[PDB]
């Protein structure tokens, strides 16, 4: 019976390197790319740590970010765990 | 051998339409490459099977 | 395999063509090449060979012939014939009815051939918008458009039934960036509507609500 | 001078205007005094005029000029290990091909270039010559006469500076052989420039792992006779002294995986430096870092020597590349096969992180199903991307169905026509069916079977089966009574582990028996059920219809299907009666085989094959005989006939009958075939075999018919051995075999040459 | 391919003194090794390890010995055959060099070099001069084999045999070597006095470049002559090597010059007489072609060699007309006879000597 991962990896101390007023490229060197990214305006990005192994057991973290026209931050949202 | 019928191509087999897409109120559609697209043109003369290939 | 001056040989070439005979004209034309590889009407010979390869359907030989020709003859007015015929080749290369007996969907197979066809017809228009080859070529491009769409739609179905809730959407953003048409695309947004809610992304689900509500009945 | 016009004669392939242009002088102007020189240098710069002859009348220039004749056909005479295509390639490298004119004098230099190629082979005494054929229309044919002479062997392979450790026999590890045993005869001694280069590094590799770190080469020298018959080769080296290592360390970025690499670098103290151990260790690290999700790091291995104690400290350095993820997947090969079909064997998923290991599990799962002929993986880097990555899985398809043809070969369907067809990739979908229709003009037997292995996701399997059957042959009144019967099977199937599978299902049958012989073992059953209508009767008749249950167990671990090379595949089935039914019994069959190579490199391989069979009734009652086992037919037991094995019945002697006890195996030696090239050598398999089998019954006794033999014994063993050719062809698998039996008994029969067409390993 | 035999003839008896079956032979292998005389004796051996010591008039053994790698691995002796001062100085395949005494088969010393221990060693005031396939030229002692100096030279990727026939004058020492280059040098540090090229670089490294290896020159009088295969037969200065003339010709084996004439062969095995100071062929004989033949000598006023068919190719000196003929052995030959001062002889591939009348 099967197993799945999906999402972007995390270091979880990378998180301790995140300050607003930082170019998107700094986070690029920090993380590598995102994969989900708003194709409806509002320059923003997404980052998730989902996995579904086992017959049971489910998990997902998330951080969700929005930036200026400058490619520099405006605000974040850590949803550390789903509900 | 030397005569077969598992392939009989050079047939027009289409009928398909086309449609184009509006936008919403307010927020925005996603952008386009233009790499795959239709430079529009007046169609006319020969078409379909009613058509020539007998070369020049 | 006689040896003669080329006039009678091209004569019988025309004859065997009018006969619908390939296997004779084939070797006739190969000998016309080899015996007179730089004749004064060599170009017509190349044309007739590719016509032969179509009417007998030895396809990749024809592909090689066409790219040979366009390499060596870059410029002459009948070039449109060449480009169109190339695209027709690859269009055939996709299709078949070895399985078709009124019931098959040919979709959901290796599509790259169609992409080559797409590029080919497109190029030929973009160099030669005005010919007598186009009124159907446009529609055939539309066919390939729909097919490339359906290809991705079907992949979406499987991944969705697993619940690859995100890689799907990464496909679909490209489906949008390429394909603003094809009801399948309009029929595929609801997959996102399920997806983002499986993600517990609410704040984009309303975007999905707007776009669906923005559109009328598919 | 004063010329006003020019006329040319003897040009049939070129314009006169270009001719008179190549010289500065022209018609309609005062020509110069260099006109002769201009005609010369131009008409011989063209390379298309063999000779010119120009004269001036006083007002007009007459040119009498030929054109160099052009080659029509380039032909070859004397080819013995050499193919004309490569020679025409060498000509186009020369700058010469059909439909080109020439001097007819570089023929010597042409011959020399050809002879240089011949040198490149390893023949140097040869001699080549041209044959020119002049032909009208300014044409020629050309033919090539060869005398290849002969190549050399090698006479001695003697080595310098190799003292204190011999290899002058251990050299035998090379590609090359300076000794051909008359008791191990194959091939011969031949030189090559590059096989040399390989065995040199091979020798280096040898010395690199017995405790040396400076085994260097000075030079390599070769010569041979003036008569060019045998070669003398020598090589110049050092041998330093022995060596050791002293500790090991690393350096570089990780994600705190220091404790794991610690295990791969792990050693005992005081051991010999190697370099192959080193290399596999590096690659093992690369595998681990594949698993944690890295592709492109860098790795360096530096010896820090102290020759003062003949030790090294191996410095190591890694640069973990920046992380990757995947973006996309694409597939090529699929013309007759749908998408979404192969992703359901990708234990990798798209659009997320990555290992290097799911990939190979997918390769395995794919090559199992035999829906493809061959496979290729690859891994790119996306343009404008440090971290985004894609993948490709390419394949070559295969047509894999069949067309079975039973004729009752060996008389298990007697004189009959069993037609039918099977395909497991039906119409390119994941869908599988099989059918037979069987006719004799009095006999019927039709059957359908079907399965979707992917009814539901995650490998959920669902199958059905049906059969109708009428048998009418007792107007022969010889044996094998008349039966009519029909029924159904249904089945679920599913896995639990990622290799091992289960299934189970049900069935219902309906049976009608008529014109029973007075055969003797039957009345055993007929007491077991109940009534006994014997005297010698042939109005005898009976009916019974029954429900039933079955189940299956599966261990499948192979490189692939479709002529595998490695692992093993085993399947067990247990079938059983159920209550509320006309009877009670249960049987079990197991089929086993396992592939083991030498190295899977040249494919010198062995298989082992075995089967087990057992069953028994209930309530002190026996099971029916039509569900008995059988054997023979030259698919399970090679060199024997269909259902012609084992015990047999009588009335008050022949015609074996089947039973309930089986034990059978066959042990093989797998072979390649050198007489065919790869093009089909991938798709053919030959072997020898040695086959054993025996049979009995537990219910059978000997206290009453003891003047007739035992059939209860597991003794009386059937033994044979033989050879088999196996080859694929568009109608299905195909196989022949010829054997020689060496343990028969009475009551039995067989054939030597046999044929099969279906699915049997 | 290979020419047929001519008729036997006479005008001199085909004469044979004794012969002896001697050693286990050496076999198909090309080498350069053939016996060497001393007072009332000649000597030879095999590659296997086994060595003799004989008479001059009976050919019986005053004694014989053998050696091997101590066990008892192949000895592989293919050096030269030479004596000096009651001592013998020989080489192997192995860069291992063997110094025995003449009075007994016992070691003076044994030593080591680089590169194969090939062709005929030569010695003068002591001071032996040795050469290999490596293109390395060592210079050697007399009672320990100690080196005094050594030279490096370019070598190709391909050859026929790196060989050498070094020769000396006034304590000034000369030899060829591959690449058609020749060097005339010292005897003290052996360092370069000068060099000279004569070959032609025209082929594709396997047509020319077959004249690379140099078999043998020799001196006459302030002048030397030389050659290589499909090369130029030369006339060069003792002091400088500068050219006096050349002849586009070829061979591989050694020559000889006595009288006002010079006597040598073709790679296709044809023989001739050319002038002392020119190269003007007075005559040739061209009969015995592709016969794998060996260089001649003079004996009582004419020339002979032997062949792979094992025969004798006697001639007239003045025109080369065949004067005599003998079948003597079925094993053919590979290498060269000699004679001296009353006594003529030859060895077989297969372990057989002939002593000659």
């Amino acid at each position: 019976r099967p197993d799945i991962n999906q999402g972007n990896y995390l270091t979880a101390n990378d998180v301790s390197k995140i300050r607003v007023g930082m170019t998107q490229q700094q986070v690029a060197y920090a993380l590598g790319t995102p994969l989900m990214s708003d194709p409806f305006g509002t320059n923003t990005w997404f980052y998730v740590f989902r996995q579904q192994p086992g017959h049971e057991g489910v998990t997902q973290q998330t951080l969700t970010l929005t930036f200026n026209s400058s490619g520099v931050l405006t605000n974040i949202d850590n949803k550390p765990a789903l509900s | 051998r030397y005569k077969r019928q598992v392939s009989g191509d050079e047939a027009y087999l289409e009928a398909a339409p086309l449609a184009e897409l509006h936008a919403p109120a307010g927020m925005i559609l996603p952008v386009t490459s233009g790499d795959y697209a239709i430079p529009v043109t007046n169609g006319s003369g020969a078409v379909g099977k009613a058509l020539d290939i007998r070369p020049p | 395999v006689p040896d003669n001056p080329p006039n009678e040989i091209y004569a019988t070439a025309q004859q065997k063509l009018q006969d619908g005979n390939w296997r004779q004209a084939i070797t006739q034309l190969e000998a016309l090449d080899n015996r007179y590889p730089f004749g004064p009407y060599s170009q017509q010979v190349q044309l007739d060979l590719i016509y032969a390869y179509y009417k007998n359907a030895d396809l990749p030989l024809a592909q090689a012939a066409i790219d040979r020709f366009i390499r060596l003859n870059p410029t002459h007015p009948n070039i449109d014939y060449v480009m169109y015929m190339r695209g027709l080749t690859n269009m055939a290369l996709d299709d078949s009815a070895l399985q078709g007996f009124f019931g098959v969907d040919r979709s959901d197979r290796d599509p790259q051939h169609a992409r080559a066809a797409f590029s080919d017809f497109s190029k030929l228009v973009r160099g030669y918008p005005n010919s007598q080859y186009t009124t159907d070529a446009t529609k055939r491009l539309v066919f390939l458009k729909d097919r490339l769409a359906k290809y991705e739609y079907s992949v979406a179905e499987y991944y969705t039934e697993r619940g690859a809730w995100v890689a799907v959407v990464n496909r679909v953003e490209g489906m949008l960036r390429d394909y603003p048409d094809t009801q399948a695309t309009r029929d595929a947004l609801p997959l996102m509507e399920n997806a983002y809610r499986q993600m517990q992304m609410n704040a984009q689900a309303e975007k999905v609500a707007k776009i669906i509500a923005a559109n009328s009945s598919n | 001078f004063v010329v006003k016009d020019i006329h040319f004669e003897g040009l049939q392939r070129v314009a006169v205007g270009a001719a008179l242009l190549s010289m500065p002088v022209r018609t309609g102007d005062t020509v110069n005094d260099e006109d002769i020189s201009n005609t010369i240098r131009a008409l011989f710069a063209t390379g298309n005029f063999e000779d010119v002859r120009v004269l001036r009348d006083g007002d007009t220039l007459l040119v009498q000029v030929k054109e160099r004749p052009t080659i029509a056909s380039i032909t070859f005479s004397g080819n013995k290990s050499v193919k004309d295509d490569m020679l025409k390639q060498n000509l186009e490298a020369s700058g010469v091909r059909v439909g080109e004119s020439l001097d007819r004098t570089t023929i010597a230099d042409i011959e020399k270039g050809l002879e240089d190629f011949y040198y490149s082979v390893g023949k140097y005494s040869a001699s080549v010559k041209a044959v020119v054929t002049p032909l009208p229309r300014n044409r020629v044919d050309l033919k090539l006469v060869f005398q290849e002479g002969v190549s050399a062997e090698i006479q001695q392979i003697n080595i310098v500076g190799n003292h204190a450790f011999t290899t002058d026999e251990l050299i035998s590890h090379f590609q090359l052989r300076d000794e051909v045993p008359w008791w191990n005869v194959v091939g011969d001694r031949k030189y090559q420039k590059q096989k040399l280069a390989g065995d040199l590094e091979t020798l280096r590799s040898y010395y690199l792992d017995r405790g040396y770190a400076r085994f260097n080469i000075d030079s390599t020298q070769v010569s041979l006779t003036p008569d060019k018959k045998g070669i003398y080769v020598t090589v110049n080296i050092t041998e330093g002294d022995q060596y050791k290592l002293s500790g090991v360390e690393v350096s570089g970025n990780l994600a705190g995986h220091s404790a794991e690499i610690e295990q791969l670098t792990k050693i005992e103290p005081g051991e010999l430096y190697n370099g192959t151990k080193v290399t596999k260790m590096e690659d093992d690290i690369k595998k681990l870092l594949g698993r944690y999700g890295y592709a492109y790091p860098r790795v360096q291995s530096m010896p820090e020597i102290n020759d003062a104690d003949k030790t090294v400290k191996l410095r190591v350095n890694v640069d973990a590349g920046n992380r990757f993820y995947v973006r996309k997947i694409r597939f090529e090969g699929n013309d007759t096969s749908k998408d979404a079909v192969l992703r359901r064997e990708m234990r990798q998923m798209e659009g997320a992180w990555l290992g290097s290991d799911l990939v190979d599990q997918g390769k395995e799962r794919l090559n199992r199903l035999g829906f493809f002929e061959t496979v290729d993986t690859d891994t790119q880097r996306v343009p404008g991307s440090p971290d985004q990555v894609d993948v490709v899985y390419k394949v070559k398809e295969r047509n894999t169905g069949s067309f079975n043809f039973g004729i009752g070969y060996g008389t298990c369907s007697g004189v009959s026509f069993q037609a039918g067809v099977q395909q497991d990739n039906w119409l390119g979908t994941g869908y599988a069916v099989g059918i037979n229709g069987t006719k004799n003009d009095y006999q019927t037997y039709a059957e359908l079977s079907v399965t979707n292995p992917y009814f539901t996701v995650d490998g959920v399997s669902l199958g059905g089966r049906l059969f109708y059957n009428d048998f009418q042959a007792d107007d022969a009144d010889l044996s094998d009574y008349t039966n009519k019967s029909y029924g159904t099977d249904v089945t679920l199937g599913f896995p639990i582990n990622e290799y091992n599978s289960l299934r189970a299902g049900l069935g219902y049958v309906h049976n009608s028996l008529s014109n029973m012989q007075p055969q003797v073992a039957m009345w055993r059953y007929l007491y077991s059920m109940g009534e006994h209508p014997s005297t010698s009767d042939q109005d005898n008749s009976f009916k019974t219809d029954d429900f039933t249950f079955n189940y299956g167990w599966t261990y499948n671990k192979l490189d692939r299907g479709y002529f595998p090379t490695d692992g093993s595949r085993v399947n067990l089935t247990g079938k059983v009666t159920i209550p509320g039914s006309d009877n009670e019994y249960y049987k079990v069959t197991l089929d086993t085989a396992t592939y083991v190579p030498i190295d899977d490199d040249h494919k010198w391989v062995v298989l082992g094959r075995t089967r087990w069979g057992y069953g028994d009734g209930l309530g002190g009652k026996e099971m029916p005989f039509y569900e008995n086992f059988y054997a023979g037919g030259s698919s399970t037991v090679r060199g024997f006939q269909c259902n012609t094995i084992g015990p047999k019945a009588v009335y008050f002697s022949d015609d074996a009958v089947g039973g309930n006890a089986m034990a059978v195996a066959s042990l093989e030696f797998i072979t390649p075939t050198p007489f065919i090239s790869d093009k089909y050598a991938n798709s053919v398999r030959t072997s020898f075999f040695w086959d054993m089998g025996t049979v009995w019954d537990t219910n059978w006794d000997s206290s009453q018919y003891s003047g007739y033999p035992d059939y209860s014994d597991p003794s009386n063993i059937r033994m044979s051995a033989g050879i088999a050719l196996q080859w694929m062809s568009p109608l299905g698998p195909l196989v022949f075999s010829y054997a020689q039996p060496f343990k028969k008994y009475d009551g039995d029969k067989a054939e030597q040459f046999q044929f099969n067409i279906g699915k049997t390993w | 391919k290979m020419s047929p035999l001519p008729t036997v003839e006479n005008q001199f008896t085909p004469t044979t003194a004794w012969s002896t079956s001697v050693g286990s032979g050496i076999g198909n292998f090309y080498s350069n090794l053939h016996p060497a005389l001393a007072d009332n004796v000649v000597y030879a051996a095999d590659r296997a390890g086994l060595v003799k010591a004989l008479n001059a008039d009976d050919g019986k053994e005053i004694w014989s010995v053998s050696l091997a790698e101590k066990s008892k691995e192949p000895a592989l002796l293919s050096g030269g055959v030479t004596v000096s001062g009651g001592h013998v100085y020989i080489g192997s395949e192995k860069a291992q060099v063997y110094a025995l005494n003449t009075s007994d088969g016992t070691v003076a010393w044994q030593t080591k070099v680089a590169g194969e221990a090939l062709s005929r060693p030569v010695v003068s005031d002591g001071l032996v001069l040795i050469h290999t396939s490596n293109g390395q030229l060592q210079a050697l002692n007399e009672a320990d084999g100690a080196v005094k100096w050594t030279v490096n030279l370019d070598m190709p990727s391909l050859s026929l045999r790196g060989e050498s026939a070094p020769t000396t004058a006034f304590g000034a020492a000369v030899v060829g070597g591959d690449n058609g280059r020749v060097s005339a040098v010292l005897m003290e540090q052996g360092q370069m006095i000068w060099q000279q090229r004569i070959s032609q670089a025209t082929g594709s490294t396997e047509i020319d470049r077959l004249s690379d290896v140099d078999t043998t020159p020799v001196v006459v009088n302030g002048v030397v002559f030389a050659l290589a295969y499909n090369g130029n037969l030369t006339a060069l200065d003792l002091r400088s090597g500068q050219i006096m003339w050349k002849r586009e010709l070829g061979s591989v084996n050694d020559f000889i010059v006595d009288g006002n004439r010079i006597y040598l062969v073709d790679q296709n095995d044809r023989v001739m007489a050319l002038t002392i100071d020119g190269g003007v062929t007075l005559w040739t004989q061209s009969d015995l072609l592709h016969r794998l033949l060996t260089s001649p000598v003079l004996y009582n006023g004419n020339l002979v060699v032997g062949d792979s068919e094992g025969y004798l190719h006697w001639i007239n000196v003045e025109d080369g007309r065949f004067v005599a003929q003998q079948k003597v052995d079925s094993s053919g030959f590979q290498t060269e006879p000699v004679a001296a001062d009353g006594k003529l002889l030859i060895q077989a591939k297969d372990g057989t000597v002939y002593s000659i009348t």
